[PDB]
This record gives C-alpha cells, sequence and structure tokens, in this order.
RNA sequence: GGAUAGUGGCCUACCAUGGUUUCAACGGGUAACGGGGAAUAAGGGUUCGAUUCCGGAGAGGGAGCCUGAGAAACGGCUACCA
RNA sequence: GCGGUAAUUCCAGCUCCAAUAGCGUAUAUUAAAGUUGUUGCAGUUAAAAAGCUCGUAGUUGAACUUUGGGCCCGGUUGGCCGGUCGGAUUUCCAACGGGGCCUUUCCUUCUGGCUAACCUUGAGUCCUUGUGGCUCUUGGCGAACCAGGACUUUUACUUUGAAAAAAUUAGAGUGUUCAAAGCAGGCGUAUUGCUCGAAUAUAUUAGCAUGGAAUAAUAGAAUAGGACG
RNA sequence: AGGGGAUCGAAGAUGAUCAGAUACCGUCGUAGUCUUAACCAUAAACUAUGCCGACUAGGGAUCGGGUGGUGUUUUUUUAAUGACCCACUCGGCACCUUACGAGAAAUCAAAGUCUUUGGGUUCUGGGGGGAGUAUGGUCGCAAGGCUGAAACUUAAAGGAAUUG
C-alpha cells in the first residue's frame, strides 16, 4: 500500500502525520508562526501609514536599465523603516520628504515586485490626498 | 494454457511436482518391511529413517541415514506396504 | 478493604440510628441494616454477613445509586476502600473514516463486600460526590480472578 | 503474512481474466470467499466453481467466462450507514445501470441493490463489474 | 442498447473473440476471423458455407491463437483427439 | 517467513489426507501409548519419541492411531516437563552461545546471534505466559538459565 | 469534625501513600470566550465565527463586604495599586 | 517581458474591448490543488527508504463451529383485465420484500395473570356439484408482556425510533406591482362574516430505546477445582 | 594507553616543470598503515530502488539439498562407491528474449497486477537558494555525531530524452 496505514483503527497515526507534514506547507507554516505579526513591517494589515525620510533613486535590476523612484518610510505604528515605490511617471514631485504617506503591499505576497530590488511596498496616498488624484488633476495636495 | 483442467491434472505432471504443489498435498515417502534371513521376523522401517534402525533381538544393523532415503544396509528384502 | 478489626478508628464506628438495647439479651449482638440497591443488582451476601462499617457502601451505607451505570476493567487496587478502573473505547475521526484507541480512568469507591484484584471487569454505578474525584460505586463483579486458579505449580 | 484471504482470491480472478484465462486455482478458500464468489455467479460474472477439499483451509477452482472487468476488495471493511451506500457505488462503479458493490450486513453478504431491498446495512466488502 | 419505448438505439453491436468472449473493437486491426469450409460426402468443400471463428488481437499476440483454435474447432466437430483438456 | 533471517525456504511435512488408520497397521492404541510412555520414561523428548516411533515402529503419526498428541500423552501420564521443549532447546542453545561468548569477548558474531536467540526466547515465553502454561511472572535470566537446563 | 443552602480535601485533625502519563500526562503557545452558525459550491474537505439567539466572563486592576429571595453587584459600599 | 529614434506595452489623441451605478488596488482566505493526497500524491536517477539487524509502544494478522431442505400467514409495487358514475377491489399471474413453523434445534428461568391464535368441534351451513366462509361454547398452543422471585461472558458494527430552540440552510404554500424579502392571506351579502395557513426536511459524535446476529474481537472443560438433577 | 613500526606513505623538506606551481612527476620522510585495551558512529555505508504476503512469462546456464536410472567412466570377478551424464523439484547469486503491463523517459518480471485509483506495515519528501547554517538539547577526550529553524532572497533550479 506504500506507507499510509490502511488499518481501520489507525486514525491517530493518520491525523498526526498530516499535522506533521502540514509544516512543509509554506503557508500553513507562516499562519501558525504568526510571521505577519512577528516579521513583516506591516503588522499583518493591508496598508500602513508612515513618514518619508529620504527620496531614493533605486536603480532597476537587469536586464532593465532605469532609476525607480522610491521613498524610505518610517511606519507610525512600528518605527520600522521601509523603502517603498512611487509609481506613475512624475509623482516623486508630490512626496517631499518628512511627509505622511500611506503604504500598501505590492501584490506579490511579500516578494519585491520587478526590476526594483528589495521594494515590497508602494505609495497610495500622500498628505491624505490620493496619489492617483494628484496625478490626473482631481485633487490638490494640502497646505503643508 | 489459457484453457485447461485444474481439477483433473495428468498423473505424470502431477507426480513430478513438489509434495506441496500437488492438487492436494501428500507425502512421497513410504514404509517398508525389512528382514535379513538371519532372523525370522520383520521390522517396519520408515524410508527416511534419520535413526539407524536396529532389529528386534540382536544388536545388528538395518540402515544408515542420509540426506534423504535411508541407505538400507547389506543384503535385505523390502516391500512398500 | 478494611480487613480485620473494624473498630480500628479514633471514633467508634456504627451504623447511624441502628440502636441495640443492651438490656435485652440478644444473640446477634449488633442489629445490622442493609438495603437492596436496585436495578436487579444482587446485594451480595458478604454485605449482609460481614460486619464492616463502610458508610459509602451502596448496600449497607447512606449512598444511593442513580444515573449512569458503567463497566470497566480494574487497573489499580492500591487505595483503601477505593479503586480506579480503565474504561476503553474507540473514538471516530470522520475525515479519515477510522478510529483511534482512547481511554479514561474512573476513580470509584468499592465496598468491602466485594474482594477485587487488578484485571477484574467490574460494574459501577454513579452516586453522589463521594470524594474529590469519586463519582461511581462498585456494584457487581463480572470476572472472578482472571484464570488465577489455573496458574499452579508443576503437574 | 497473509492478511486478507479475500483480497488474494479476487486478485487471482482479476489476473485470470486479464491474462485471457478461463479458470483459476485460488487459495485458501475462506467462507467469505465462497459467499463472495457466490454473489458474482448470481449475476453471471463467473461460471461455476468447485471447492476442492484438502484437510487444510481449502482450495477453489473458478470457471470464468469473459464478462468480468474487475472484481475488487475494500481493504478496511469500512462501516456504511444506509445513507452512504449511494456514496460508495457512485465512487467505484462505472455507471448507475450495471455493476454491483457487495457489502456485509447482519442480513447476510449481499450486493448493494439487494441490500437496498431488504433495507439493512453494515460493513463494505468489495465490488463486482 | 434499447431506449424508453423499446426501440433499438446506439448503432454497431460489436463482434466478440470466441476464445476470450471479449470485444473486438474497431481499431483492433490485430484480430482475425477464420473461415472453415463445410466439406460434404466424399470431399467437395461447399463454397459459401463456413464455420467461422473470430480471435482477438490479444490472443494471437500471446501465441494462444493456435492452441485456442484446436479447442474451439474440436468440440465444434472438426478435430479427432488432437486437443487435450488435461496437462 | 524465517522470523530471524532472510531465508525463504518452504520445507514442511506433507501430512497425509487419510486421518484414520493406515489399515495395514496392526497393534492397538494400547500398544503405542504404552510405547510412548516407555521412551518418555527414558527421558526422551516428545519429538525423539515421535521419530523413534516413526522409523523403528509403524507409528506414521501418533495422533492417528491414538486420538491424542504425544505431548498430551506424557502430560496425562505424569511425564510433563517443567517447560515446553522448544523453550528448553532455545534456553539450552542460549546458554551454550553465552558460554562461548564469555570465553571469546572478541566474537562480535556470537554476541549478535545471542540477541536473536534470546529475542525468540522472550517472545516464546510471552506466548506460553499468556496461555497459562507458565506462571505469570516467568522470565528468562542469563544468570539463572544455565541452572534451568543443566 | 468544622464550614456551606447542601455533596465534596471545601477546610481542619489523625492515618495511609496514593493520583496522571507515548492511547502524549505535565509544561509552553494562542494575533482563544464556547456554541447556533459563516465563507468556498462534484464529493471527501479547507478556512472562519469579537459581533442580531443561547451559555459564560467582566465593569481601570486586585481583594473585601453591606443590603437581600437572589450580588462577592461596581450607574452599592470599604481598602490598597494605578 | 517592453523602452537605447519607424515603441502592437511608456506619455497622449483617435478608435476599440470588458464589466457597468458601479469598477480598480492592497491584505487575508477558499476554489483551481491528486502542490498535504482517508477518498487521492510522490520517494532507481527530478525533492524523498534510516549503514545494518533486534525490538517495546502503535497499527495489522490463516482457515474451521446451523448449514441445507419442507409447510403456513399476511403485506407493495407492476401487470391482463374494470365492477363503476379520473379511481376502486376480488379472482389469474409473475417480481421483491416481512413474520412464524417442523427438520436432534433456549426461547434465561420457574410460580399465575390473558389468553391471540387451533391439533380443536359443537350444531351445521349463507351458498357456485365444497375445506371458497365466520359469527360461534364444554377436554385441548404460550411467550404476545404484565409482576414477584431466582440469574445473566464480554464488545464493535448496522437498523429503526424516542429525546430534542428559534433565526440560519434545504424546502412547500402564498402574485411583497417584480425581486431580496415577509408570513402572510384568500373569499363574500364589501350595510354588523366566510375562511386556507403559519408545513416538511437535515439536525451526523456521544447518551437513550429497538430489530438484526454477517463481518471483527472477548470469555469457556485440561493436574477437571467441569456440566446438568 | 601499550606494543609494533618491513611496506607504503596526509605533514614537512627537497629536485624539477610553470609566467607563477604552495600541486601533478622525482627524492627524503613525520603521523599513519599492523596489534592489544578503550573511544569515535560517519561513507556514492549503492541495487542511489523498505519489509512480510498473493498473483501475473518464455528461455537456456550455474550454486546447495533431494528424488528418479536394465545412463557413461573408475574393474576386482560382478558390484559398493567416487566423479560425470540425463530428467525433475525445492531454495540461491545472476544473465538472456519478450511485453501482456508500467514509466517523463533512460528503462523495469518489478519500477507490473492504479482515475477499472484499497493485502499488512515502517520511513522520508512538498520550487530553488538561505542551510544542514543559527539557536537550544544531547552524545563525544577531541574531531565531531544526532535532533534542527527562521528572516531575507529568487523564476526558476532540476530530470530523461532529441537535434546540433
Ligand atoms: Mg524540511
Ligand atoms: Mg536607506
Ligand atoms: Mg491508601
Ligand atoms: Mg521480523
Ligand atoms: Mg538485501
Ligand atoms: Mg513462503
Ligand atoms: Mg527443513
Ligand atoms: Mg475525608
Ligand atoms: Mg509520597
Ligand atoms: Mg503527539
Ligand atoms: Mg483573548
Ligand atoms: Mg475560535
Ligand atoms: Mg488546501
Ligand atoms: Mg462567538
Ligand atoms: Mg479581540
Ligand atoms: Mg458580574
Ligand atoms: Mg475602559
Ligand atoms: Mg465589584
Ligand atoms: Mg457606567
Ligand atoms: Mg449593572
Ligand atoms: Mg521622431
Ligand atoms: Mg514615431
Ligand atoms: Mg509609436
Ligand atoms: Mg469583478
Ligand atoms: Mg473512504
Ligand atoms: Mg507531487
Ligand atoms: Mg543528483
Ligand atoms: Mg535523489
Ligand atoms: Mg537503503
Ligand atoms: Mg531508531
Ligand atoms: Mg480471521
Ligand atoms: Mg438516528
Ligand atoms: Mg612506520
Ligand atoms: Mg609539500
Ligand atoms: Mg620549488
Ligand atoms: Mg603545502
Ligand atoms: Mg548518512
Ligand atoms: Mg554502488
Ligand atoms: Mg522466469
Ligand atoms: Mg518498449
Ligand atoms: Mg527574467
Ligand atoms: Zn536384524
Amino acid at each position: 500500500g506504500k506507507g499510509k496505514p490502511r488499518g481501520l483503527n489507525s486514525a491517530r497515526k493518520l491525523r498526526v502525520h498530516r499535522r506533521n507534514n502540514r509544516w512543509a506547507e509554506n503557508n500553513y507554516k507562516k499562519r501558525l508562526l504568526g510571521t505577519a505579526f512577528k516579521s513583516s513591517p506591516f503588522g499583518g494589515s493591508s496598508h500602513a501609514k508612515g513618514i518619508v525620510l529620504e527620496k531614493l533613486g533605486i536603480e532597476s535590476k537587469q536586464p532593465n536599465s532605469a532609476i525607480r523612484k522610491c521613498v524610505r518610510v518610517q511606519l507610525i505604528k512600528n518605527g520600522k523603516k521601509v523603502t517603498a515605490f512611487v509609481p506613475n511617471d512624475g509623482c516623486l514631485n508630490f512626496v517631499d520628504e518628512n511627509d505622511e504617506v500611506l503604504l500598501a503591499g505590492f501584490g506579490r505576497k511579500g516578494k519585491a515586485k520587478g526590476d526594483i530590488p528589495g521594494v515590497r511596498f508602494k505609495v497610495v496616498k500622500v498628505s491624505g490626498v490620493s496619489l492617483l488624484a494628484l496625478w490626473k488633476e482631481k485633487k490638490e495636495k494640502p497646505r503643508s | 494454457v489459457l484453457v485447461q483442467d485444474l481439477l483433473h491434472p495428468t498423473a505424470a505432471s502431477e507426480a513430478r511436482k513438489h509434495k506441496l504443489k500437488t492438487l492436494v498435498q501428500g507425502p512421497r515417502s513410504y514404509f517398508l518391511d525389512v528382514k535379513c534371513p538371519g532372523c525370522l521376523n520383520i521390522t517396519t522401517v520408515f524410508s527416511h529413517a534419520q535413526t539407524a534402525v536396529t532389529c528386534e533381538s540382536c544388536s545388528t544393523i538395518l540402515c544408515t541415514p542420509t540426506g534423504g532415503k535411508a541407505k538400507l544396509s547389506e543384503g535385505t528384502s523390502f516391500r512398500r506396504k | 478493604s478494611t480487613e480485620l478489626t473494624v473498630q480500628s478508628e479514633r471514633a467508634f464506628q456504627k451504623q447511624p440510628h441502628i440502636f441495640n438495647n443492651p438490656k435485652v439479651k440478644t444473640s446477634k449482638r449488633t442489629k445490622r441494616w442493609y438495603k437492596n440497591a436496585g436495578l436487579g443488582f444482587k446485594t451480595p451476601k458478604t454485605a449482609i454477613e460481614g460486619s464492616y462499617i463502610d458508610k459509602k457502601c451502596p448496600f449497607t451505607g447512606l449512598v444511593s445509586i442513580r444515573g449512569k451505570i458503567l463497566t470497566g476493567t480494574v487497573v489499580s487496587t492500591k487505595m483503601h476502600r477505593t479503586i480506579v478502573i480503565r474504561r476503553a473505547y474507540l473514538h471516530y475521526i470522520p475525515k479519515y473514516n477510522r478510529y483511534e484507541k482512547r481511554h479514561k480512568n474512573v476513580p470509584v469507591h468499592v465496598s468491602p463486600a466485594f474482594r477485587v484484584q487488578v484485571g477484574d471487569i467490574v460494574t459501577v454505578g454513579q452516586c453522589r460526590p463521594i470524594s474529590k474525584t469519586v463519582r461511581f460505586n462498585v456494584v457487581k463483579v463480572s470476572a472472578a480472578a482472571g484464570k488465577a486458579n489455573k496458574q499452579f505449580a508443576k503437574f | 503474512t497473509r492478511s486478507s484471504v479475500l483480497a488474494d482470491a479476487l486478485n487471482a480472478i482479476n489476473n485470470a481474466e486479464k491474462t485471457g484465462k478461463r479458470q483459476v486455482l485460488i487459495r485458501p478458500s475462506s467462507k467469505v470467499i465462497i459467499k463472495f464468489l457466490q454473489v458474482m455467479q448470481k449475476h453471471g460474472y463467473i461460471g461455476e466453481f468447485e471447492y476442492i477439499d484438502d484437510h487444510r483451509s481449502g482450495k477453489i477452482v473458478v470457471q470464468l467466462n469473459g464478462r468480468l472487468n474487475k472484481c475488487g476488495v475494500i481493504s478496511p471493511r469500512f462501516n456504511v450507514k444506509i445513507g452512504d451506500i449511494e456514496k460508495w457505488t457512485a465512487n467505484l462503479l462505472p455507471a448507475r445501470q450495471f455493476g454491483y458493490v457487495i457489502l456485509t450486513t447482519s442480513a447476510g453478504i449481499m450486493d448493494h441493490e439487494e441490500a437496498r431491498r431488504k433495507h439493512v446495512s453494515g460493513k463494505i466488502l468489495g465490488f463486482v463489474y | 442498447m434499447e431506449n424508453d419505448k423499446g426501440q433499438l438505439v446506439e448503432l454497431y453491436v460489436p463482434r466478440k473473440c470466441s476464445a476470450t468472449n471479449r470485444i473486438i473493437k474497431a481499431d483492433d486491426h490485430a484480430s482475425v476471423q477464420i473461415n472453415v469450409a463445410k466439406v460434404d460426402e466424399e470431399g467437395r468443400a461447399i463454397p459459401g458455407e463456413y464455420v467461422t471463428y473470430a480471435l482477438s488481437g490479444y490472443v494471437r499476440s500471446r501465441g494462444e491463437s493456435d492452441d485456442s483454435l484446436n479447442r474451439l474447432a474440436q468440440n465444434d466437430g472438426l478435430l479427432k483427439n488432437v486437443w487435450s483438456y488435461s496437462r | 517467513g524465517r522470523m530471524h533471517s532472510a531465508g525463504k525456504g518452504i520445507s514442511s511435512s506433507a501430512i497425509p489426507y487419510s486421518r484414520n488408520a493406515p489399515a495395514w497397521f496392526k497393534l492397538s492404541s494400547e500398544s503405542v501409548i504404552e510405547q510412548i510412555v516407555k521412551y518418555a520414561r527414558k527421558g526422551l523428548t516428545p519429538s525423539q519419541i515421535g521419530v523413534l516411533l516413526r522409523d523403528a515402529h509403524g507409528v506414521t503419526q501418533a495422533r492417528v492411531i491414538t486420538g491424542n498428541k504425544i505431548m498430551r500423552i506424557l502430560k496425562s501420564n505424569g511425564l510433563a516437563p517443567e517447560i515446553p521443549e522448544d523453550l528448553y532447546y532455545l534456553i539450552k542453545k542460549a546458554v551454550s552461545v553465552r558460554k562461548h561468548l564469555e570465553r571469546n569477548r572478541k566474537d562480535k558474531d556470537a554476541k549478535f546471534r545471542l540477541i536473536l536467540i534470546e529475542s525468540r526466547i522472550h517472545r516464546l515465553a510471552r506466548y506460553y505466559r499468556t496461555v497459562a502454561v507458565l506462571p505469570p511472572n516467568w522470565k528468562y535470566e542469563s544468570a539463572t538459565a544455565s541452572a534451568l537446563v543443566n
């Protein structure tokens, strides 16, 4: 039968083996170690608001050749520092260090996105006015 | 092959198989009545003795054990029953 | 248990309110009391014959048997007038559609009417809280000795 | 060591028809094997069989024709509450019309459809198609 | 392969190898069908009158094609003692 | 099979289908029962008695002519040994192996085979202990086994 | 025996040495109140339930207690800590 | 994967697609995933058989112990008929089930209460040449369970049933104008009421109750310290 | 820790080669190689393939045991033997051909009798790095053994086969 005890009273052995082998499951492992709470700049949440320290010209990976505009952010709830991307041509003129940006996941389950090395977060708002809106013309950035 | 009688196997291909692979298993040894004319009486001996059978009254010999069927000793008659 | 000299305590042992007038010269010397537990459990003769004084006895004492009646095999007889039984049972895991051996030990008072030893299947009956842990009382023995008389010396 | 005497009987019969044969000697002929063999011949998946009597567990000779695709055994004789027999037949029978799952109930060893008629259940033994 | 009101549905009732009584499918281009003549009084094989046996591809591959015919033609008439039910 | 090795030999007695007489076999159940106890009185093992009655006598197998097994015949007639003979010969060999090992502490092979012999010894004893033929505390001890056999 | 509305190592005195555990005791973790239930639709499952109903626990943290049928109550009191 | 000068991916115009009072993104989780595999995985070389053997816990474990034959009772579908003013039951027939019997056959067991059923029969007979048919007391059925005494090898499984909150789910009825819902409502003499409802199912482990006696355990009579009276 | 220390020879020293040459080749030669008493417990410790049981296919070799003989040879006087020959049957180590069958293939009488998915049972694996690393436990005189993570990083790594 190759392994698995087929006996009618072998349930304990069958449960415990499953329990044991779930740990090789990458997601089951993180979910029980609470990795999102322990590791992971965001406290396990969807977004996290922080504060801009400096504006960085992260140079793209190969075979691309560019300078990807990013901001080092010190998350409010954490103090953890995180370098995050500012998408959408322009938009590095909106940020202006010491400002209050709202970070969000990049959409790769951790795992920095593209040619951008070690950037697992992107900006969604600045000064509470929705980066997208500033880009088009819909809203204007607040007083200071 | 592919069609045959597993209930009535020929007496030869049956006789040649192992004692356990016959249709119903049975021994292939036998017993025999051995006697040297020095005595009047006979002694029934097993075909594979393992014990050097000695006769009734005298400290004589009858046969020596082997790997198989006992080597019956010097001139003596026998019959399978 | 209790074995030999029932009057072995600091307080005099006696059945409650079972008075014996000394002025009236009697032959039994101690008016004794017993009840039939019920459910067809034979109140064994040793309880009527004997002169123990256990007040937690279901046949001579002031407890009653009501509710669950369970059976189980005896696994320790190291406590005085009380034992512990192992009740076994298979528990069903649906996801695998199979079972696993589980067990629970039940501490149970045992009247000196019965003489028990480890291995005996015994029938117990639930009564009021007797001790911190005992909630059952031994009421009928289903084994005898687990083939002990058939374990003698050479033939 | 030999664990399910029924399993060996059924595998020999399957390896027989697969190999194109018409008969097989099976060993060692428990009751349940006969009670299993008998259910197959009731629905014509084998012909007649003969119990040959050594003074041992026994031997059987089965004469099978060509109608049998696969007769199988269920290794743990699982319990089947009457609201689960359809769940079994569905999993391991080629269609609803034909084929039989044979189980073991208090009312005797019997294919599922008969076991539906008498309205009793128990443990599952195997299947025939 | 009938239907509700008895009408025969589902075309093509296939053949069957008389040695294994299993189905001779369409693409079984390894199978065979053997026509045996019907001789009459003093020779004279009747043309157009056959005693046919069909054998699967699986039997002829395994070599049993010969031995299986001896059994099939004997008890159907055209063999005198050649085949044996015992071994 | 071969619980303590890898060999797979199939080598047994082919017991005859005829459960009753040889029918050319003479003298009675009296005759051979008396003959069994005779050798048991010499001290022969029930196996030796069965072999000595197979060859020199006409006793094809003592269960047929007499409805009782040889070991049960000795039992009834008060010849039953203290321990079963297989457990005897196991213990007997174990002692001999150990006597060899105490003399050659360099023989790794014998130390191995001792474990194999003793493991059968303890497993056999557990069976006999479960079926009441040994008191429910019987144990094989090295320091006491050589007293048990010789 | 005392105490309780009452059973009970609940407490005390005396005596005994017991009680649980690889069929996982004991200990650790829980970003754990339990349940009816929720999400996902071949089936078997997987994941979730602070939250409309039921049960429990609490009233800044502990402890204590008055009244009373019922509270160890906090929109009652007393004490300490914050 | 595009962008280093004709960019089918960037920034726009144009045009076009998709969903549409909605549409994107982030995070989680479920499906896809037979990539956690009881159903249902893989391990020669892709990730994976402990160097080897013993071995306790655990899981697992050969075959065999009332089978086969006979009679009876009455059920539910389905047929060939319809007797009747859509549905009806007899006789004829299969078919599949349930109960109880006799075959050497515990049904725990005695002591009465009871009797429903006949070996009964006491008369005959409505009436088709009569075992088609039941009302019917005077010898003669135990088990159909009361209740009192005396006792009982143990279990697993399966059947049915009780005990069981509502909302939720599945689901019936009902035209909230539809629908999500709701548990309403529908009829008249709409001038002094008539009236259908507010179902059913699942409720699974355990516990209780009951039928079954295959499968799988357990216990018994071997120094006879056995079994009936 | 003793004894042994012929031989070959981690180390080291040399001669050469080389741009270099701490190496390959040559010389010398320490420890070692051998043994007793104790440790150590690892190997591509390999068949890179768990064990017990069943079934499924043809072929000729050989190993051990056994059975059959108006077989050959050893001649003594015919045997008995011993060796050899032929047929069989168990249990060995293997090989040959097939493939019904299986596999991604290479190939495999098991790696077959699996979506027609259940004989019993043990063990391990769940993309690649990180890493058999960190940490704790434990064994060891040491060297090290066993147990053994994560963060982060990454779109491949890998297998067999085909053409170049
Ligand atoms: Mg791992
Ligand atoms: Mg920086
Ligand atoms: Mg005590
Ligand atoms: Mg073993
Ligand atoms: Mg090997
Ligand atoms: Mg074998
Ligand atoms: Mg042997
Ligand atoms: Mg006390
Ligand atoms: Mg102590
Ligand atoms: Mg555990
Ligand atoms: Mg909490
Ligand atoms: Mg929860
Ligand atoms: Mg999943
Ligand atoms: Mg809740
Ligand atoms: Mg909370
Ligand atoms: Mg409160
Ligand atoms: Mg607050
Ligand atoms: Mg308070
Ligand atoms: Mg308030
Ligand atoms: Mg309040
Ligand atoms: Mg231009
Ligand atoms: Mg251009
Ligand atoms: Mg362009
Ligand atoms: Mg959408
Ligand atoms: Mg299943
Ligand atoms: Mg896989
Ligand atoms: Mg490799
Ligand atoms: Mg590998
Ligand atoms: Mg290995
Ligand atoms: Mg180990
Ligand atoms: Mg069995
Ligand atoms: Mg139910
Ligand atoms: Mg040297
Ligand atoms: Mg050097
Ligand atoms: Mg140099
Ligand atoms: Mg160097
Ligand atoms: Mg290793
Ligand atoms: Mg190798
Ligand atoms: Mg072969
Ligand atoms: Mg090929
Ligand atoms: Mg790339
Ligand atoms: Zn003689």
